[PDB]
């Protein structure tokens, strides 16, 4: 293996944007170099092979350059099409190794979380999955530190989110983050919380429900 | 033109083995040397293995040495691509893809399938409904839908009385939990005063299960 | 060669079907393997046609169609593998034979009335289709699924027995009603339906009959190298699943090492090297088109190669049927801008009827003839070439004199190279035409066209197979009351078109693209050396002695002297004095000696030689 | 200015096959002559060939008539050498140069040459090895202090004074004939009283058919 | 062809002094004749073009003649740097031939050897590779007598000679006078036996040391 090492992971532009994310190597391998571009939920293509040469079908606005280990691929125009997550890759040195990818998302403006907690349900009191929603939508950027909390310290471990591949419309986030515990484990405290942080606001907010309060 | 058809993803326990099967169409077979590509959801690439059609030359991993064996059909232009034990680590979708430059990289992509690596069998939906409070709704256009817990295997149908109304419409990506488990949820956001009256009924059908699931929403004060 | 090329000229009717019988004895004679169709279409009863015994298999499939025949001698056939299927639902078809019932009271017009396919074992994939044959005899008696493959049974079968006449039974020698013909000789043998179990072919009821699981047809010993035609390859008498390999692995760095243990891959066939006309591959196979990133380079020793093109490879001009017009027949007004410049056309050029009046529908110039200039630095086409219109204006084919060699990969109808017909010029004008490597050449229905017989055909082919079609054309005696022919200095009369720049082989020297008598050497006033029969000046100056000249090479400084001045080695007729510097010096004012030695100046600047005791330095 | 590369010559079999090189500077060979002149190390010049790349004519002495073959790439602007069927005698200097102006009829502008030393690729280099240094014993006023280059053929040369820091006159022995064409040519220097034991005599024959640094100083 | 003659093709003298050069003919070529010079190690520069004109750039201590097919390149002072071997040719006719190779030389005093010595240690002192090596100085000139003076025994076929690039301190030069046999010589003798005989040697030196001494 040689580190792949991709910038960044995951960025944000408008239509024509002149846009470059390298993949430098840990090792040189100068020449034998491959470019995907894989769509969500579809096979892969191929982009530029040697980092310097476009493919047959491969648009203008597509550039293969770099050479040493800093393998240039820009976009020179963004098109809604072009929203992919794309890859790097050599193939100079057995065994074969990919990169890890780069997610490509619309720049617009941040928008407000909605923001809400989610009581438990009768038949989860049957159940016994206290299973509590933290549920987020319709926002913008990409990174939310979102984190529970019980009665004043946090909760960990056992809680899991759930992302959204983003809308083309107006590319809006929604998430629902769920904690589920046990009956016992409901029936131990009051205060159950949601650490909600967002750069699309401005203050911390934290919507929560309690025991009594249900 | 150059296409491809991929077959034999399934279900099979740690440890067991399984066929595969990529046909292939609208090409000199014996020019191109098929391939197998994987990749881990949510994760990256992986390059399995190599082969051409003129000496069945199982040519793959180091780290996957003497796990998977190439078997070549150019009769009928079909290859087949054998199993091996692992515990979940190559529960991954499998590509077939042809070899464009005669060194190792790749054009054309078939559709691919991932075989689910799994000891649990099946398992119908847990019902739960994803109802805010009378109180904690929002304040004119609320949002609220179904708990899809515990179900397997993938994936499932989820309208909302038979796909009534997008208008907001919120169907997660689903996770697998850590007991194993596949669960997603399934919300919509209306109108807060529409709630008076109108109530939306979420249909989830899962065709390998043959089961669909059909609930509405009510607010219940405690 | 024991391996030859199939047809593929699906009921269509011949070209010239009163020649087109002797098409196939120079094609399939002593052939075994065929790369291709055994298409047998349109054949009469005086069809001497016993040459067809040396056929073993067929790659492809067998079609057999209207023809007029009693028998077809296609007996030592052993098992047909169908690569390509007939309406992609058929691998042997014999239709339409005997005669439709037309107005003619012949006793036996024909209709193959036996099987006698005698040797036919088995069949591995496709269809069999019998339909429209009156004159038949002995075919519902066939148990198809021995023939038919086991783990192959795509088994469409349409026979229609629909006779005209009396059916008595084959020999009750056979031991039931299993059998090819009337024959003693013709029992239909036995490979799946007497075997069993885990046997697929077995050459009698024991277990030590059943054969080899590599062997198709069938076996005469146990082991799978004493069998008859196996399955996936045959190399060198052993039938190997694979070809081996080309490669030696590291097992941990998979290094790449050349075996030379290993063979290509062609057809049923594991071969060291390619065939003449194929392609070695770094897959190891020998296909007719490369693939991709994939260059055709020039070998070493002609044996050419795909290999991979570091930077991208060139626009290499495609002609008819490949990546850009694999369905457009005819050159249209519109493609045949693409040939600007192209030296070695992959693909080929077909020149219609309406290529030259086009349609206005289909909205096509009517083609101009000042337009076929751009085929002149052609070189080499692996494509075959189709003419059957040309003007009026041109008494040739001079648009070609360019050419060296056809390769003729892809065959017109599956067979044919160069096509001539329905023309009615005199000549070609073929001038550096060389090699076919493959295909016939056909030539027939042109009023005033002599000269075909004198070009010497024996120089452009690679088997012993490929002659030339001559009929129906200028006859000969007439081509004498023209009193034109090859010329004098043809090497043994061989000539493309009349007069000095047609011959195919001179026989005294070369003035350009014209063999002429003597070059001027001691004659004319444009002297001319010798190059190795060849006739070039000099830089104007063998300024030539009553017996001598004066610069050999046209360098001019060779033969012996100069004429006017000497700027050594070299000369002039008048000492020149540039100013384009390159280096800030001109050629300063050099004054003449006495013997020609234009001399350069001894001052910088200033003070003297501006050649005329003048003035003319600057500065 | 005019600047050219000569590179990629030195030790092939006899009878090989070679495309050599010569780059153009600040001048094009549209209007320029271009030669190859081979020597002998340390004997006389000789002229080998011509082109006019415009029309690509050539001329060639006898001693390589026919067997080698001048072209040139004026697209690229850079001469080459196609060298075909090296012999016994090959063993020569090469150069390139221009006949730059139609008066100018002289090779000044070159390039810097690559030696083709093509011969049958004898496999041994030199041997060095120590002694004790003193300064009790001189007969006379001077000791000795090098390392001398043997058993070599053909003749690369790495002989440090401090990775080459002190270049101040390498001598010559000038090659002799040993059994398989091996030589011996000095390049011990001779030193004065002044440099004993100021400087350490490691000297690392890079020898290129066999690389051999003995990593040792001849030390008296 | 055409020869060139160049008497001699070495020759030595003092700095500030004329130089006299006989480059000959051999034909009827009349005029076409160039001069030339290189360093060892370099190019083969111009002297004179057009047979009497010297080359621009180089300063005009040179000069140009013409005398049948005697053509004489002068310099009205040697120089310590302006030395090399010199060379004449002609471009008459095609081909463009050389003279043999002539050398100015940097006089000094006929002088005597010096002392110096290399045997190498016992790993090199077992089979056949002897390096008698008898380092020299200060001598001049290289023409010599040539006699033995080696271990007491005949010496047809030991001369490995020697003379070098010219340092002008002395004229220096090093020549070579060794010897070579089977080589297992450490128990046996491990020195050898060296002096170099020359013109006008009034002190005869040569070095080579005593056993025991490594
Ligand atoms: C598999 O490949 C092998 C080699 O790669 C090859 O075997 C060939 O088999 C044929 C048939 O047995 C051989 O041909 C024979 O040659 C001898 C020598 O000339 C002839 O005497 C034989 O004559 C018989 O057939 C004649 C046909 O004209 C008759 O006239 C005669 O009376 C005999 O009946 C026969 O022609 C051939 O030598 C070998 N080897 C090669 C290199 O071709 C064949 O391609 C495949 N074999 C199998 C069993 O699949
Ligand atoms: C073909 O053969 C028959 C006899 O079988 C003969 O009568 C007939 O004339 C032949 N055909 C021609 C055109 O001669
Ligand atoms: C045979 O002939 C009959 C009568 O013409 C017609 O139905 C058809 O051509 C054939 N039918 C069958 C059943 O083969
Ligand atoms: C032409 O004929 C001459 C006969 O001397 C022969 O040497 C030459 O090779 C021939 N050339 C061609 C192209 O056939
Ligand atoms: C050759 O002779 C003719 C007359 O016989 C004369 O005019 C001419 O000058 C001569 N020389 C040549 C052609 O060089
Ligand atoms: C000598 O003459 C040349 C051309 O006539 C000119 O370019 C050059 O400058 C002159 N020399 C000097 C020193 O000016």
């Amino acid at each position: 293996d040689i580190q792949m090492t991709q910038s960044p992971s995951s960025l944000s532009a408008s239509v024509g944007d002149r846009v470059t994310i390298t993949c430098k190597a840990s090792q040189d391998v100068s020449i034998g170099v491959a470019w995907y571009q894989q769509k969500p939920g579809k096979a892969p293509k191929l982009l530029i092979y040697s980092a310097s040469y476009r493919y047959t079908g491969v648009p203008s606005r597509f550039s293969g350059s770099g050479s040493g280990t800093d393998f240039t691929l820009t976009i020179s125009s963004l098109q809604p099409e072009d929203f992919a997550t794309y890859y790097c890759q050599q193939y100079y040195i057995y065994p074969y190794t990919f990169g890890q990818g780069t997610k490509v998302e619309i720049k617009r403006t941040v928008a407000a979380p909605s923001v809400f907690i989610f009581p438990p349900s009768d038949e989860q009191l049957k159940s016994g999955t206290a299973s509590v929603v933290c549920l987020l939508n319709n926002f913008y950027p990409r990174e939310a530190k979102v984190q529970w909390k019980v009665d004043n310290a946090l909760q960990s471990g056992n809680s899991q989110e759930s992302v959204t591949e983003q809308d083309s419309k107006d590319s809006t986030y929604s998430l629902s983050s769920t904690l589920t515990l046990s009956k016992a484990d409901y029936e131990k405290h009051k205060v159950y919380a949601c650490e909600v942080t967002h750069q699309g606001l401005s203050s911390p907010v934290t919507k929560s429900f309690n025991r009594g309060e249900c | 033109e150059v296409q491809l058809v991929e077959s034999g993803g399934g279900l099979v326990q740690p440890g067991g083995s399984l066929r595969l099967s990529c046909a292939a169409s609208g090409f000199t077979f014996t020019d191109y040397t098929m391939d197998w590509v994987r990749q881990a959801p949510g994760k990256g690439l992986e390059w399995v293995a190599d082969v051409n059609p003129n000496s069945g030359g199982s040519i793959y991993n180091q780290r996957f040495k003497g796990r998977f064996t190439l078997s070549v059909d150019r009769s009928k232009n079909t290859l087949y691509l054998q199993m091996n034990s692992l515990r979940a680590e190559d529960t991954a979708v499998y590509y077939c893809a042809r070899n464009l430059g005669p060194s190792f990289y790749f054009d054309y992509w078939g559709q691919g399938t991932l075989v689910t690596v799994s000891s649990a069998s099946t398992k119908g939906p847990s019902v739960f409904p994803l109802a805010p409070s009378s109180k904690s709704t929002s304040g004119g256009t609320a949002a609220l839908g179904c708990l899809v817990k515990d179900y397997f295997p993938e994936p499932v149908t989820v309208s909302w009385n038979s796909g009534a109304l997008t208008s907001g419409v919120h169907t997660f990506p689903a996770v697998l939990q850590s007991s194993g488990l596949y669960s997603l949820s399934s919300v919509v956001t209306v109108p807060s005063s529409s709630l008076g009256t109108q109530t939306y009924i979420c249909n989830v059908n899962h065709k390998p299960s043959n089961t669909k699931v059909d609930k509405k929403v009510e607010p219940k004060s405690c | 060669t024991q391996v030859c090329t199939g047809t593929d000229m699906k009921l269509r009717l011949p070209a010239s079907p009163e020649t087109h019988l002797d098409m196939l004895r120079h094609l399939y004679q002593g052939c075994q393997v065929v790369q291709g169709n055994l298409e047998l279409t349109y054949l009469p009863t005086n069809a001497s046609l016993s040459f067809l015994q040396d056929i073993q298999e067929v790659q492809g499939y067998v079609l057999i169609a209207h023809n007029q025949v009693r028998q077809v001698p296609l007996q030592r056939l052993r098992i047909v593998r169908g690569t390509q299927l007939f309406e992609d639902n058929y691998a042997l078809a014999v239709l339409d034979n005997g005669d439709p019932l037309n107005n003619t009271t012949g006793a036996s017009p024909g209709g193959l009335r036996e099987l006698q396919l005698r040797s036919l074992t088995e069949i591995l994939k496709g269809g069999v289709l019998i339909q429209r044959n009156p004159q038949l005899c002995y075919q519902d008696t066939i148990l198809w699924k021995d023939i038919f493959h086991k783990n192959n049974q795509l088994a469409l079968t349409l026979i229609d027995t629909n006779r005209s006449r009396a059916c008595h039974p084959c020999s009750p020698m056979c031991k039931g009603s299993r059998c090819w013909g009337e024959s003693s000789e013709d029992c239909q043998s036995l490979t799946r339906t007497v075997c069993a179990g885990g046997c697929a072919r077995c050459k009698g009821p024991l277990p030590t009959d059943c054969c080899h699981e590599q062997c198709a047809a069938g076996c005469t010993g146990p082991k799978h190298s004493d069998c008859l035609a196996c399955l996936h390859f045959n190399h060198s008498g052993i039938c190997e699943l694979h070809c081996p390999a080309l490669v030696t692995y590291n097992t941990d760095t998979f290094e790449s090492m050349p075996n030379p243990e290993g063979r290509y891959t062609f057809g049923a066939s594991c071969v060291t090297a390619c065939p003449y006309n194929y392609l070695s591959t770094d897959v190891g196979s020998c296909t007719l088109v490369c693939p991709l990133h994939n260059q055709e380079v020039t070998a070493e020793d002609g044996t050419q190669r795909c290999e991979k093109c570091s930077k991208p490879c060139a626009r290499v001009c495609y002609g008819l049927g490949m990546e850009h017009l694999r369905e457009v027949r005819a050159v249209t007004s519109a493609n045949i801008q693409e040939f600007a410049g192209c030296k070695k056309i992959f693909g080929s050029l077909a020149f219609l009827p309406e290529s030259f009046d086009g349609d206005p529908a289909s909205n096509t110039a009517p083609l101009q003839p000042e337009q076929l200039q751009v085929f002149e630095t052609l070189e080499e086409i692996t494509g075959y070439l189709y003419i059957s219109a040309w003007p009026d204006s041109l008494p040739d084919l001079s648009v070609f004199q360019n050419l060296q060699v056809i390769r003729g990969r892809i065959l017109h109808n599956g067979a044919y190279s160069l096509t001539l017909q329905g023309l009615g010029i005199s000549w070609l004008g073929l001038r550096s035409l060389r090699e076919l490597g493959s295909g016939l050449a056909l030539i027939h229905h042109n009023t005033h066209l002599c000269f075909v017989h004198t070009v010497p055909w024996d120089q452009l082919f690679r088997n012993p197979h490929q002659a030339l079609l001559h009929t129906a054309n200028r006859p000969e005696d007439e081509c004498v009351g023209e009193g034109l022919a090859c010329h004098q200095l043809c090497a043994r009369g061989h000539c493309w078109g009349p007069g000095p720049t047609q011959c195919v082989n001179c026989s005294q020297f070369l003035r350009g693209q014209e063999c002429v008598e003597e070059c001027r050497v001691l004659q004319g006033l444009p002297r001319e050396y010798v190059n190795a029969r060849h006739c070039l000046p000099c830089h104007p100056e063998c300024q030539p002695q009553n017996g001598s000249v004066t610069c050999f090479g046209p360098e001019a400084d060779q033969c012996v002297a100069c004429a006017h001045y000497k700027d050594p080695p070299f000369c002039v007729a008048r000492c020149p004095s540039g100013v384009k510097p390159d280096l800030s010096y001109m050629p300063i004012w050099k004054f003449p000696d006495e013997e020609g030695a234009c001399q350069p100046c001894p001052i910088n600047c200033t003070h003297s030689c501006v050649d005329l005791d003048d003035k003319g330095c600057p500065a």
